[PDB]
């Protein structure tokens, strides 16, 4: 039998790693175990980035990572992580079956050695207050709170919030003594933190839509019997409708648990916020050389 | 579902010698790491020790390093938690609990009560 090293920064009991464990046993099934699958969870071997290194070299499998973060080796890829650019994860699924995707995807392998089998859908962020938002003037002088990344800052900016950076474990106090005004995170961190208890108002901004590329190394991949591809194949498609099935299932979940505990749940028309992110869509269509954004989004 | 189930516990003597079983029931044990959680009364749950099943990798507590040893034992699907020169700080009830497919042992204290399965503890009272 042969075991294949499966490597996350995601802990036990979340759905990446739930996934991963019924990836396990789907591939215990499918192949009458001549494929088990070994995991490093919490981030035991490093972040994505240090994982990614080492399906390069072959020291790991398999392991995660989202398409934009291939920006950081490959920089057209981060256009799908601008804000609004995704609508929804069919959409983001359709870029990365697009010519766009593919390109990424084949760049991703001869440059790196890493083969990306599928992509998953991880959720969407959306955005908590202490005021109702009904549309995209209410952000005007918000204080939301916004980790210390590119993107998230770019959120806050062009939709005329007051980024706001702060530690994380700082954010409920503040959320409670009103020193910042909202802050924006998929739903389940939102109920994880008890940011529901302190915050009063969630609009679905969908503003940022996550997957999670399920990549295997391509030096382990050329070692693998054309009949384990198969499986293996099968089994990452098979596990990814039930990993996007069980997302979609526990933010609807979520939603219905916020308006139960009395949550003012609100649904904002997007298209201004997607043409108040144009002038980021353009500084990334002129450092990238190529007018990509308004071609992703047409999608 | 998984069933394990302890043997050995009761009464100690400070400095003396303990050794916990915990037999699995089905044909997963040789494919799952394998740990030992504590409960002292009134205090939080604490991880002890833990064995992979893939790398052979193993976890201690600080608490206990030097001085529990963990075994595994396939042929008979059941993890050892030998515990030499105990003190009254080992006062507690011991549980067994498994993981499948988690090659590392540490990561089982994380989030525990998502672990595949645990036994109902087995106490050890140390005088």
């Amino acid at each position: 039998a042969t075991t294949l090293k499966m490597g996350m920064q995601a802990s036990v009991g979340s759905v990446e790693y739930n996934s991963a464990k019924m990836l396990a046993d789907t591939l215990e099934e499918m192949s009458q175990g001549e494929i088990k699958l070994a995991l490093y969870p919490s981030a035991q071997l490093g972040d994505d980035r240090a994982m990614l290194q080492q399906l390069t070299l072959g020291d790991l499998d398999i392991t995660y990572a989202e398409f934009g973060r291939m920006g950081l080796w490959i920089p057209r890829a981060e256009a799908v992580m601008l804000p609004y650019v995704a609508k929804d994860f069919d959409h983001l699924r359709r870029m990365f079956e697009s010519d766009f995707g593919q390109g990424v995807r084949d760049e991703m392998l001869q440059k790196f050695n890493w083969r990306a089998l599928d992509t998953w859908y991880n959720g969407t962020r959306e955005t908590t207050s202490n005021r109702p938002l009904n549309s995209i003037e209410d952000f005007k002088g918000l204080k939301l709170r916004v980790p210390n990344a590119k993107q998230n800052l770019n959120y806050a900016k062009l939709s005329g919030a007051s980024p706001t950076p702060m530690s994380f474990s700082e954010v409920y106090l503040a959320l409670q003594t009103n020193a910042v005004d909202g802050q924006e995170n998929p739903l389940p961190t939102i109920k994880t933190m008890k940011f529901y208890e302190v915050q009063k108002n969630l609009a679905m901004t969908h503003h940022i839509v996550n997957d999670q590329m399920v990549i295997i190394s391509e030096s382990t991949w050329q070692k693998l019997s054309d009949t384990d591809k198969d499986i293996i194949q099968k089994a990452v498609q098979k596990v990814g409708d039930a990993h996007t099935q069980t997302v979609k299932t526990q933010e609807a979940e979520l939603v219905s648990f916020f308006k139960s505990e009395g949550i003012n749940v609100t649904y904002p028309d997007l298209e201004p916020f997607r043409e108040a992110m144009q002038p980021l869509y353009k500084e990334f269509d002129s450092n990238i050389g190529q007018p990509i954004v308004s071609k992703l989004a047409a999608m | 579902q998984v069933q394990l189930v302890e043997s050995g516990g009761g009464l100690v003597q400070a400095g003396g010698s303990l050794r916990l079983s915990c037999a699995a029931s089905g044909r997963t044990f040789s494919s799952s790491t394998m740990g030992w959680f504590r409960q002292a009364p009134g205090k939080e749950r604490e991880f002890v020790a833990g064995i992979s099943w893939s790398d052979g990798s193993t976890y201690y507590a600080d608490s206990v390093k030097g001085r529990f040893t963990i075994s595994r034992d396939n042929a008979k699907n059941t993890v050892y938690l030998q515990m030499n020169s105990l003190k009254p700080e080992d006062s507690a009830v011991y549980y067994c609990a498994a993981e499948r497919w988690l090659a590392t042992p540490q990561a089982m204290a994380v989030t525990p009560n998502a672990l595949d399965a645990w036994g109902q503890g087995t106490q050890v009272t140390v005088s």
